[PDB]
Protein backbone atom coordinates (compact mmCIF):
# COMPACT_ATOMS: atom_id res chain seq x y z
CA UNK A 1 0.00 0.00 0.00
CA UNK A 2 3.15 1.85 0.21
CA UNK A 3 4.46 1.62 -3.17
CA UNK A 4 1.05 2.45 -4.98
CA UNK A 5 1.10 5.47 -3.45
CA UNK A 6 4.37 6.93 -5.01
CA UNK A 7 2.56 5.83 -8.58
CA UNK A 8 0.19 8.55 -8.11
CA UNK A 9 2.64 11.44 -7.47
CA UNK A 10 4.82 9.78 -9.93
CA UNK A 11 7.60 10.78 -7.32
CA UNK A 12 10.61 9.07 -5.75
CA UNK A 13 10.49 11.72 -3.15
CA UNK A 14 7.08 11.58 -1.40
CA UNK A 15 6.55 14.74 0.96
CA UNK A 16 5.32 14.65 4.68
CA UNK A 17 1.51 14.13 4.83
CA UNK A 18 -1.14 12.17 3.50
CA UNK A 19 -1.86 10.49 0.12
CA UNK A 20 -5.09 8.99 -1.26
CA UNK A 21 -4.03 5.81 -2.84
CA UNK A 22 -6.75 3.99 -4.59
CA UNK A 23 -9.77 2.56 -3.38
CA UNK A 24 -10.58 -1.05 -1.79
CA UNK A 25 -13.33 -2.97 -1.98
CA UNK A 26 -14.68 -5.85 0.30
CA UNK A 27 -15.62 -8.51 -2.38
CA UNK A 28 -18.80 -10.83 -2.14
CA UNK A 29 -18.15 -14.47 -0.56
CA UNK A 30 -20.68 -16.06 -2.30
CA UNK A 31 -24.05 -15.86 -4.39
CA UNK A 32 -27.41 -16.11 -2.66
CA UNK A 33 -30.22 -17.13 -5.10
CA UNK A 34 -34.02 -17.07 -3.40
CA UNK A 35 -37.06 -18.00 -4.98
CA UNK A 36 -49.68 -23.51 -7.58
CA UNK A 37 -48.65 -27.21 -8.59
CA UNK A 38 -49.07 -28.48 -12.40
CA UNK A 39 -51.30 -31.63 -12.34
CA UNK A 40 -48.36 -33.95 -13.67
CA UNK A 41 -49.52 -36.32 -10.73
CA UNK A 42 -53.38 -36.25 -11.81
CA UNK A 43 -52.19 -36.07 -15.74
CA UNK A 44 -49.61 -38.77 -15.70
CA UNK A 45 -50.68 -40.76 -12.39
CA UNK B 1 -16.19 10.37 -4.93
CA UNK B 2 -14.58 7.28 -6.65
CA UNK B 3 -15.38 7.99 -10.01
CA UNK B 4 -14.48 4.41 -11.62
CA UNK B 5 -17.13 3.05 -9.09
CA UNK B 6 -19.77 5.58 -9.49
CA UNK B 7 -19.81 5.36 -13.05
CA UNK B 8 -18.97 1.37 -13.33
CA UNK B 9 -20.50 0.11 -10.52
CA UNK B 10 -17.94 -2.26 -9.86
CA UNK B 11 -17.64 -4.12 -13.04
CA UNK B 12 -14.87 -4.57 -15.32
CA UNK B 13 -16.71 -3.98 -18.95
CA UNK B 14 -16.93 -0.60 -17.66
CA UNK B 15 -14.12 -0.31 -15.79
CA UNK B 16 -12.14 -0.72 -19.35
CA UNK B 17 -14.19 1.81 -20.82
CA UNK B 18 -13.20 4.15 -18.47
CA UNK B 19 -10.10 4.00 -19.28
CA UNK B 20 -10.45 5.49 -22.38
CA UNK B 21 -11.23 8.96 -21.01
CA UNK B 22 -8.01 8.77 -18.92
CA UNK B 23 -7.80 11.44 -16.88
CA UNK B 24 -11.15 12.42 -16.46
CA UNK B 25 -11.53 9.38 -13.75
CA UNK B 26 -8.54 11.18 -11.96
CA UNK B 27 -8.78 14.89 -12.14
CA UNK B 28 -11.95 14.70 -10.32
CA UNK B 29 -10.59 13.40 -7.29
CA UNK B 30 -8.05 15.79 -7.59
CA UNK B 31 -10.80 18.41 -7.90
CA UNK B 32 -12.62 17.06 -5.03
CA UNK B 33 -9.52 16.45 -2.78
CA UNK B 34 -8.94 20.35 -4.18
CA UNK B 35 -11.96 21.09 -2.44
CA UNK B 36 -11.52 19.13 0.58
CA UNK B 37 -8.39 19.90 1.39
CA UNK B 38 -8.98 23.63 1.80
CA UNK B 39 -12.35 23.03 3.42
CA UNK B 40 -10.34 22.58 6.69
CA UNK B 41 -8.17 25.64 5.55
CA UNK B 42 -11.37 27.86 5.87
CA UNK B 43 -11.65 26.11 9.00
CA UNK B 44 -8.49 26.92 10.27
CA UNK B 45 -7.81 30.49 9.59
CA UNK B 46 -11.32 31.21 10.60
CA UNK B 47 -11.30 29.50 13.95
CA UNK B 48 -7.80 29.19 15.02
CA UNK B 49 -6.11 32.28 15.08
Amino acid sequence: PLSETKCTLKSFTVEKGIYQTSNFRVQPTESIVRFNLCPFGEVFN
Amino acid sequence: VDCTMYICGDSTECSNLLLQYGSFCTQLNRALTGIAVEQDKNTQEVFAQ
